[PDB]
């Protein structure tokens, strides 16, 4: 009983804060969205190799 | 000797386009 | 000699069909170019 009543008082001064706005969304959108053009390297680089296999023949 | 100048071109782009293909394939991996 | 035109023509063709082959490597190559690019300079 003592342990959990130690966290009321440990949570009334520190914490409580009613909403959160920490929003680690700017660099989650563009990081995907990097890969995918990382991803378009991919596919266009192994085009061009594709291609430029037809070359040797 | 034209031809054979563009061919020899060509392998220095495969090897060079694939030694960049394994790169990006290998940042994509580790993603 | 009139064989030899012939063996002119057909290397020709073979050359000409090989810049067929290169010419959508440039396309290939100049397309990757301009994307990469655009994308990266409208970076952020």
């Amino acid at each position: 009983e003592a342990e959990l009543s130690a966290q009321i008082r440990y949570l009334t001064q520190v914490a409580t804060g009613q909403p959160h706005e920490g929003s680690s969304y700017s660099s989650r959108k563009d990081c995907q969205m990097a890969l995918k053009r990382v991803d378009y390297a991919r596919l266009k680089l192994s085009d061009v190799a594709r291609t430029c296999e037809q070359m040797l023949e | 000797n034209e031809l054979q100048r563009k061919d020899a071109l060509v392998q220095k782009h495969l090897t060079k386009l694939r030694h960049w293909q394994q790169v990006l394939e290998d940042i994509n991996v580790q993603h | 000699a009139s064989e030899e035109r012939r063996e002119i023509a057909e290397v020709n063709k073979k050359l000409k069909q090989k810049n067929q082959q290169l010419k959508q490597i440039m396309d290939q190559l100049r397309n990757l170019i301009w994307d990469i690019n655009a994308m990266l300079a409208m970076r952020n």
